[PDB]
RNA sequence: AAAGACCAGGC
């Protein structure tokens, strides 16, 4: 330290150790059609 | 000393004119040993009678 | 118990086993030294007394090694011990033991420590490589290490109580694969990010920067005097570039004689502005920044930790790379004594009057923050009567802290800005900054206009007591003056509650840098 | 019967009043003799 | 990813436990690869 | 051996293994009168 | 426990010479002035007092190291005019200058008292 | 301790002008004034007397090791 | 007689309380010495104050993986009288059903 | 490829300082006068120091160092007086040094001071500087303190108690107009009590042809040696390195060629 | 309130809190709590008036002190549970009288925002002007800061007790360390320091000392070592005595002198002893007799100041020697200012070799200008600039944290009273040619302490020393001539360079080397 | 004195 997502040192030990769970699991998606341009869709 | 919970040895807002912000150690000891502002005074106790 | 012996740190394995304690080491404080080699490591008189390495008699040097051996372990440049073939091993400190003094070829003399000699060089929060390096030994008077000062970097050190280890190889194998395998010359670049490690740092690249500007012109004296700390010179004095009514060379035209070889470069000086290359005077360069070195001469531009520091691409790097590791030494080396000694003319310090602004510059930034505060109020007064919409994905109180932080940084930035429009050519603080040999434009920032927002765990400074920062605010105060934003610069002083807010601030890098470090560690111990 | 602009010497005066009467260890003299 | 308009081949996240037990192995080798980058360049620094 | 008191600061004469007693004076701590044998010392 | 004695500036124990003369190989008819337990004081005199030759085409002093006591002046003159006579000359005159400035200061000397 | 011969900074003799400088302070001139009476003209010389704390009287207090 | 207390220096009860400055230089103690410390064998020792949790009060605290919503606790202890302490818990069992 | 010839002009000259200037002269001519000034001057002072009771609250190399600091009147015998390294005998003779007695026990119960005048020295020629008072250390009633010193030869070199000048202040060019150094702003800057412009301007107009002349001097004797025997001693003493230099380049030029 | 202001019934420690909000009143009389003394406030104006400070002024023979402002209801302690439900007042001039209102319900105003400094931090000049890490770092160090730590240091005979020559007051002083007797026991001396780059030899944090001024006594100072033994009697007929042990009369006996020693194996005070010189004569009867003297610590080369012998509990002969070392600082010694700016002695020039001003003043200490702008010491300069002005006016300079009464502009000004430049700069001319030195240089006198971190005791050498008993590898510690480590870091490191036999070297034959008997059939040693 | 613990401190 409105997405927050761990960074630094303890992401790091996260992606060391492939914790089973992660502080701030995060999944960034993407829109094929209309919905990634059109605000409604989206 | 060895615990890495990094809160209690932040300076607290409830140490202003109590404890000296400047003053603590350096290394594992950092804000978890504090001395005396210059106007503290420790309570001695009293028999609440 | 035997499991307790055969455990973790200061156990069998990890404590005698893959680390233990060596023979043949020295520890001492170190020292800066700008007039030895990028290689060389000043050494006291006492550690190479007691250091000592083992030398094979042979014809060649059956004569000095007797010479040694006559001097005994009261002179300096002696031995302490012989070794002959059987094993037995014979001391030189007690009695003059003549009868023992003979020497014939085969037999091991362990002569102290001299100049050329080959050390490991060790300061040991050890992270890469570059930690632990091998140097060539000098004697010096005194009791401390010296080293150069582009050597500073690698190891990370600092001349504040630092010390340093010092590994003495005692075989001509491992010396020779130290030579050839750990030199500082041969580690100037890293792999770890294809860089140069070490570079222009500090003082001699302040220096450089205010040497290579237009500006400079040096008379005849100086010029030889600056020419003869070139240990790389051919011996000719370059034509100076204004001829009359008197000789007059450049700072780049003398600097040109130092880049080895022939070296082409382009490179861009800190204050070169975007604007420069896409209308005109795009290669004569107004300001005179950016940087063109062609054919081993700098023709035009000023140097900076652009191109003489340590970064992708830099002068230094096309140096290592075109040239070699030992001519690029060579190019640090006369690079910081040529350098040092123009600013033994020039002179460089930092003052009172270099962290203070035109007046006409304090009202401005006063005015900005007042003018910060008046809209941190509005926006109060804004959230106070519900006016205030929530950004989606946030809490009112989210978005309220948004808004606040976003205007108090706006005016930090926009006071940082003017404070740096305000400073003069010759201020101190603008000349380490641009050169980037130490300092940043936010440390201008906080020392002349505001010291700026003071953040607890990445937040604006929490109520500690009930619903207020300090007693000397009102509840439910969440103005910038309460909240920790501090008004006053350095240079003008900070208010009681601003000095606690500020203590609160530096609280918390105090307690990363002590609490991150053992995490890092166990990390690169498991990597490794 | 005020202190204004005289607060300076004021509050320095008060301040070595109690540093005469108390000190500096006064915590600890008074744990003891309690 | 099997929700429709989501694209099946940019979408991404960023543990790499989950995308081990959907997408394989070899794209947790390029995931692992991207989340350590991004933790390291994050601030700007460079590593090769 | 000569000890001068820390007290009174009266020498009196004690050999070894003799009790530390200074005496008219009541103290037991002795001190172990500088030496008479000379050093040099320069003035830098 | 290493500090040198306070005697290594200025004197020569058994073995060094004072001065010593190495040509350099670099350029034609220059030289190398390499003086013992030696410092500024002097180098700048013999380097400032060779720039006066108009015969001296380069002309310096410098210290190796600070720690260590010697100087290193190098000259170079003119074809057909060895620097070892320029340096010798240029000795020859400041012992000339310091002379007639200590001549012209007792004379300002004997001037302002009772005068 | 003592007051220090010699001022660090230029070696100007100070050692014989910190009794003259206690009096003058005893009687009438301030330390300022003080001080240019005693002839220090250089901050270098006047901050040896003027900084300097006598903790030489402190240590007379004690008795002697010997009467 | 059941032993001997240690005794803080310049205390009450040590024997250089009420000394003026003359008597305590005649005594080769510094008139400037704090006091405040124990000597122990001959060692200067000084007590540090120790921090802990404020007794006979009540705090609510929130874990935030403990099988608790929140937490309400109370160090209590009997006039310092005796014992060192007896602490209670009052918590509220967070949402899983039970 | 000859000597300027220099000139001198006295300004001011006391018992403790004389002020000259000095022109048509190289700049590095005149800082090496000022350095000698400072290093090369030779001058007496003590360096041997020999203890047979010291009961004062200062210990041993305490006392030491601050009689060595005590400034010694050598304004004669200085130049006849030699090096103790140089000297044939051993130790120390009267040819190469100079005793030094001191003898002072407190037996009234005010405090003495031990001072300048206490010392006592077998020839009437050094006299440590009193023709106030300077002190050695306090004795309180009770103590004693008895030694024996020997004065030697020695110049700045070695060590700052052989140094003969207190602050010697150079100056060449008051206002500047060689622009040797760059005033950001000149107008805040003071003019200099050598300074010959106007009140109204700041810096005189720059003068590429110049060159630095005029040497403003001003050396302050530290009592030792009356402030003209430095100068003279100064001049003189770096004449003679540079004689030597002389004689040892000749013989090394006729042993190389 | 009342009742505790007069102190009739509550003894002023007592604290009485009230949370209105939650309806609980809260009465505190338990030990341990933490309270500070604050003015009381009624209505807008101070309960503290022009008589209590009157009276206050001829607190000497009037029997009028704290207690007496205590107990008249003037000044009141609160804790910190009831500082929450306080309101505080900065100070009275300012937030007390009418102005753009902010608060009218004032109960409480500080004394003085200072005292929220500690006592290492009270000695800061102008500690507001600092980043707060430095102030953190010259509070920790200046317990380090070498100097008169107590008057009866004659008397006490402690182990490592450094002592300076001439320590000094303070040029630029806080109001607090009056009250700290920081005045009459200074820790440091000011000194003459020009922040510049002269020769790089103070490049990073190091600085560029005097010689000149060194030499005449500039930050020297003592060290004494103490040394206790015990003789004592363990077995039947084993014992211990104190006395000079012959050449043949002891089993054990080491190469070292015994000459030194007198009838009873005690060094008189004196006597120059160096090291590996035996300080006590002590020996054991082994039931001929075994030699148990201790020697001096490795080459410390010191002065034996003070030997006192006594009886110790058991009333067994004890004997305690101090010895002193006079230490000169050298290019290896630490020094700090007042605000962190810590570093080690790079280079001593002597008075000749250092620039000097047009007065002939030069600097004793030059730093580095590159440490400023980074660390955030704008209060180094601040208080070099009041130092200036101070030795100039004949004036201490108070560097209160927070006075609003003295301004940069106000030192500049009366600093440019006294002839010199306003800023505090100051041309230099070069040391060594002679010339001006182009840019003008920061000269004024800071207040220096030295540390206690000094080269001579932490240079370490090891070539073949000793071996642990256990693992037959070199000892651990400087004291024991123990070998420096070659940690798990280092050999990876090592490794990363491809250097396997330094590496073999490093942890097999630099180290212990051994050889052992091992069967072909089994593989266990034979 | 040996290794064990504790403490303080430097980077
Ligand atoms: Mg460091
Ligand atoms: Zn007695
Ligand atoms: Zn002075
Ligand atoms: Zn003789
Ligand atoms: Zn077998």
């Amino acid at each position: 330290f409105a997405k927050n997502v761990t960074l630094g040192v303890p992401r790091l030990k996260e992606l060391i150790n492939i914790s089973k769970k992660p502080k701030t699991p995060s999944l960034t998606v993407f829109l094929l059609g209309q919905s990634a341009r059109d605000a409604e869709r989206a | 000393r060895d615990g890495k919970l990094a809160k209690p040895r932040q300076l607290h807002n409830t140490l202003w004119g109590m404890v000296c912000p400047a003053e603590t150690p350096e290394g594992h000891a950092v804000g978890l040993v504090k001395n005396l502002a210059l106007m503290a005074y420790i309570s001695v106790g009293s028999q609440p009678s | 118990s035997l499991k307790q012996r055969l455990k973790g740190k200061e156990g069998r394995v990890r404590g005698n086993l893959m680390g233990k304690r060596v023979d043949f080491s020295a520890r001492t404080v170190i020292t800066p030294d700008p007039n030895l080699s990028i290689d060389q490591v000043g050494v006291p008189r006492s550690i190479a007394a007691n250091m000592t390495f083992a030398e094979i008699v042979t014809p060649f040097n059956i004569d000095r090694l007797q010479e040694l051996v006559r001097r005994g372990n009261s002179q300096y440049p002696g031995a302490k011990y012989i070794i002959r073939d059987n094993g037995d091993r014979i001391d030189l400190r007690f009695h003059p033991k003549p009868s023992d003094l003979h020497l014939q070829t085969g037999y091991k003399v362990e002569r102290h420590m001299c100049d050329g000699d080959i050390v490991i060089f060790n300061r040991q929060p050890t992270l890469h490589k570059m930690s632990m390096m091998g140097h060539r030994v000098r004697i010096l008077p005194w009791s401390t290490f010296r080293l150069n000062l582009s050597v500073t970097t690698p190891y990370n050190a600092d001349f504040d109580g630092d010390e340093m280890n010092l590994h003495l190889p005692q075989s001509l194998e491992t010396r020779a694969e130290i030579q050839e395998l750990a030199m500082v010359p041969r580690m100037i670049v890293t792999p770890q990010s294809n860089r140069p490690v070490m570079g222009i740092v500090q003082d001699t690249l302040t220096a450089v920067r205010k040497f290579t500007k237009r500006d400079v012109f040096l008379e005849r004296g100086e010029v030889m005097n600056l020419l003869m700390f070139l240990s790389t010179w051919d011996g000719k004095v370059p034509q100076p570039a204004i001829l009359k009514p008197r000789p007059l060379w450049t700072g780049k035209q003398i600097f040109s004689l130092i880049i080895p070889g022939h070296i082409n470069c382009i490179r861009t000086h800190s204050t070169h502005p975007d604007d420069e290359d896409s209308g005109p005077y795009k290669h004569i360069s107004p300001g005179d920044t950016k940087v063109v070195v062609e054919n081993g001469e700098l023709i035009m531009g000023i140097l900076c930790k652009k191109s003489l520091g340590t970064s992708a691409g830099s002068l230094v790097h096309i140096s290592y790379l075109e040239m070699g590791h030992d001519i690029t030494r060579l190019f640090y080396s006369n690079i910081q004594t040529v350098i040092n000694n123009w600013l033994l003319i020039e002179g460089h310090t930092i003052g009172i009057g270099d962290s203070i602004a035109d007046s006409k510059t304090y009202q401005d930034i006063q005015n900005t923050i007042k003018k910060a505060k008046q809209d941190v109020i509005e926006v109060i007064e804004k959230a106070h009567n519900n006016e205030l919409e929530p950004t989606p994905g946030n809490t009112l109180r989210q978005t309220f802290e948004n808004q606040v932080n976003r205007i108090l940084n706006d005016a930090r930035d926009k006071t940082g800005s003017s404070a740096q429009k305000s400073l003069s050519e010759y201020n101190n603080f603008k000349s380490m900054v641009v050169s980037g040999a130490k300092g940043s434009k936010i440390n201008i920032s906080q020392v002349i206009a505001v010291v700026g927002q003071q953040n607890v765990e990445g937040k604006r400074i929490p109520f500690g007591f009930k619903h207020r920062t300090l007693p000397h605010f009102i509840k439910d105060d969440y103005g910038p003056e309460s909240r920790g934003f501090v008004e006053n610069s350095y240079l003008a002083g900070l208010t009681p509650t601003e000095f606690f807010f500020h203590a609160m601030g530096g609280r918390e890098g105090l307690i990363d840098t002590a609490v991150k470090t053992a995490e890092t560690g166990y990390i690169q111990r498991r990597l490794i | 019967e005020i202190t204004p602009d005289l607060w300076q010497e004021a509050c320095w005066i008060v301040i070595s009043s109690y540093f005469d009467e108390k000190g500096l260890v006064r915590q600890q003299l008074d744990s003891f003799d309690e | 990813l099997s929700e429709k308009d989501v694209d099946p081949v940019r979408t991404t996240s960023n543990d790499i436990v989950e995308i081990f037990t959907v997408l394989g192995i070899e794209a947790v080798r390029k995931a692992l690869e991207r989340e350590l980058y991004h933790v390291i360049s994050f601030d700007g620094s460079y590593v090769n | 051996m000569i000890y001068i008191c820390g007290e009174c600061h009266t020498e009196n004469e004690i050999k070894s293994r003799d009790p530390i007693r200074c005496r008219e004076c009541g103290y037991r701590i002795m001190y172990k009168k500088r030496t008479k044998r000379l050093v040099v010392f320069d003035a830098r | 426990m290493n500090a040198p004695p306070a005697f290594e500036s200025f004197l020569l124990f058994e073995g060094e010479k004072k001065i010593t003369i190495n040509k350099d190989t670099k350029v034609p008819n220059a030289c190398l002035f390499t003086i013992n337990k030696e410092d500024h004081t002097l180098g700048n005199i013999i380097k400032s007092q060779l720039l006066k030759d108009p015969q001296v085409l380069f002309a310096g002093y410098k210290v190796p190291h600070p720690l260590e006591h010697k100087i290193i002046i190098r000259v170079q003159t003119t074809p057909d005019y060895s620097p070892q006579e320029a340096f010798t000359n240029a000795i020859t005159d400041l012992i000339s200058e310091l002379s007639l400035l200590e001549e012209r200061f007792r004379v300002a000397i004997k001037d302002k008292q009772e005068g | 301790m003592i007051i220090p011969v010699r001022c660090f900074t230029c070696g100007k003799i100070v050692g014989n002008k910190w009794e003259a400088y206690l009096g003058l302070l005893q009687a009438e001139y301030t330390e300022g004034d003080a001080l240019d009476a005693l002839g220090l003209k250089r901050y270098c010389c006047r901050r040896m007397l003027l900084a300097h704390v006598d903790l030489i009287e402190k240590l007379l207090n004690y008795a002697p090791l010997e009467k | 007689f059941i032993g001997k207390i240690p005794i803080m220096l310049r205390s009450t009860y040590c024997l250089l309380n009420g000394l003026t400055d003359r008597d305590l230089c005649e005594l080769n103690e510094c008139p400037l010495d704090p006091g405040g410390y124990f000597i122990i064998n001959g060692s200067e020792k000084v007590l540090i104050a120790q921090e802990k949790m404020a007794t006979n009060t009540v705090y609510v605290f929130a874990k935030k993986d403990s099988k608790y919503a929140y937490t309400g606790e109370c160090r209590s202890c009997l006039e310092n009288s005796s014992r060192p302490t007896s602490t209670i818990w009052v918590s509220m069992l967070a949402r899983g059903g039970q | 490829p000859y000597a300027n010839q220099p000139t001198v002009r006295i300004t001011e000259l006391t018992d403790e300082n004389v002020k000259f200037i000095i022109e048509n002269t190289d700049l590095a001519v005149a800082n090496s006068i000022r350095r000698v000034f400072i290093a090369e001057v030779p001058i007496i002072a003590i360096d041997w120091v020999q203890i047979d009771a010291n009961s004062s609250v200062l210990h041993d190399e305490f006392i030491a160092h601050r009689l060595g600091l005590i400034p010694l009147i050598s304004d004669d015998i200085v130049d006849k007086l030699q090096y103790s390294r140089d000297c044939t005998c051993e130790e120390f003779c009267p040819e190469c040094s100079v005793e030094f007695t001191l003898d002072v026990r407190c037996n009234e119960d005010q405090t003495r001071h031990v001072t300048s005048r206490d010392l006592i020295s077998n020839s009437p020629r050094v006299i440590p500087v009193t023709s106030d008072d300077i002190l050695i250390v306090k004795l309180r009633k009770g103590q004693e303190l008895r030694l024996r010193a020997y004065a030697k030869k020695g110049f700045g070199k070695e060590h700052a108690k052989w140094n003969p000048t207190a602050g010697v202040a150079f100056e060449y060019d008051p206002d500047n107009a060689l622009r040797h150094t760059v005033y950001p702003k000149p107008e805040e800057w003071p003019k200099s009590e050598y300074s010959e412009l106007d009140e109204d301007e700041s810096q005189a107009p720059y003068d590429p042809n110049g060159k630095p002349e005029r040497f403003y001097y001003n050396v302050e004797s530290c009592g030792s040696l009356r402030p003209e025997t430095i100068v003279l001693s100064a001049l003189s003493g770096l004449k003679k390195k540079l004689s030597d230099l002389q004689t040892q380049l000749s013989h090394e030029i006729q042993s190389d060629v | 309130r009342k009742l505790r202001r007069q102190m009739d019934i509550i003894v002023s420690e007592v604290s009485m809190i009230r949370d209105i909000r939650e309806r609980e009143i809260r009465i505190y009389t338990d030990a341990g709590r933490i309270c500070r003394p604050l003015l009381i406030v009624e209505k807008q104006k101070l309960l503290l008036k022009k008589r209590h400070i009157d009276q206050l002024k001829e607190r000497e023979y009037n029997n009028y002190s704290w207690q007496d402002l205590v107990a008249s209801g003037v000044v009141e302690y609160i804790d910190t549970l009831e500082e929450e439900t306080v309101m505080l007042a900065m100070t009275p001039d300012d937030l007390q009288e009418k102005e753009v209102a902010y608060c009218s319900t004032y109960t409480h105003c500080e004394i003085h925002p200072s005292m929220i400094l500690g006592v290492c931090a009270s000695i800061i000049p102008f500690p507001d002007h600092n980043q707060s890490p430095r102030n953190t770092y010259q509070s920790a160090m200046g317990k380090q800061a070498m100097g008169v730590y107590i008057t009866n240091f004659h008397v006490r005979m402690d182990t490592l007790a450094h002592v300076l020559y001439y320590p000094q007051k303070p040029l630029v002083t806080t109001r607090s360390m009056e009250y700290l007797r920081f005045r009459e026991l200074p820790a440091g001396i000011n000194s003459i320091v020009a922040i510049a780059s002269y020769t790089g030899y103070n490049q990073e944090d190091s600085v560029i000392m005097n010689r000149s001024a060194v030499d005449r006594g500039f930050f020297r100072s003592v060290f004494y070592r103490s040394y206790k033994e015990q003789e004592s009697k363990k077995g039947f007929d084993q014992e211990e005595v104190f006395e000079k042990p012959t050449r043949e009369t002891c089993q054990g006996m080491r190469h070292a002198i015994y000459d030194k020693l007198d009838d009873d194996g005690l060094i008189a005070p004196g006597v120059r002893v160096s090291g590996d010189d035996v300080i006590i004569g002590k020996t054991v009867t082994l039931p001929t007799k075994r030699d148990c003297s201790t020697f001096l610590r490795t080459s410390e080369t010191g002065i034996v100041d003070q030997v006192m012998v006594t009886l110790n509990q058991e009333g067994y002969k004890f004997c305690k020697i101090r010895v002193r070392s006079v230490r000169i600082p050298q290019i290896g010694d630490k020094f700090a200012s007042r605000h962190g700016q810590k570093g080690t002695c790079g280079i001593q020039y002597r008075q000749e070799d250092m620039p000097f001003t047009c007065e002939g003043i030069t600097p004793d200490i030059i730093i580095n200008p590159h440490a400023i702008p980074s660390r955030m010491t704008i209060g180094h300069l601040i208080e070099c600039l009041q130092g200036k002005v101070s030795a100039n006016k004949g004036e201490i300079g108070d560097a209160t944290p927070f006075n609003d009464a003295v301004n940069v502009q106000k030192i500049s000004n009366l600093l440019s009273d006294y002839g010199y430049h306003l800023r505090g700069n100051e041309v230099l001319y070069n040391g060594f040619t002679g010339r001006k030195i182009t840019s003008q240089i920061f000269i004024g006198p800071t207040y220096y302490q030295r540390l206690k971190h000094m080269v001579d005791d932490k240079i370490h050498s090891r070539a073949r020393g000793p071996i642990q008993i256990l693992n037959r590898q070199p000892m651990e510690g400087r004291s024991r001539d123990g070998g420096l480590r070659f940690g798990e870091m280092e050999r990876d490191c090592q490794i990363a360079h491809g250097a396997a036999q330094f590496l073999r070297e490093r942890l097999f034959e630099a180290s212990d080397p051994y050889q052992v008997h091992v069967c072909n059939l089994c593989g266990i040693m034979a």
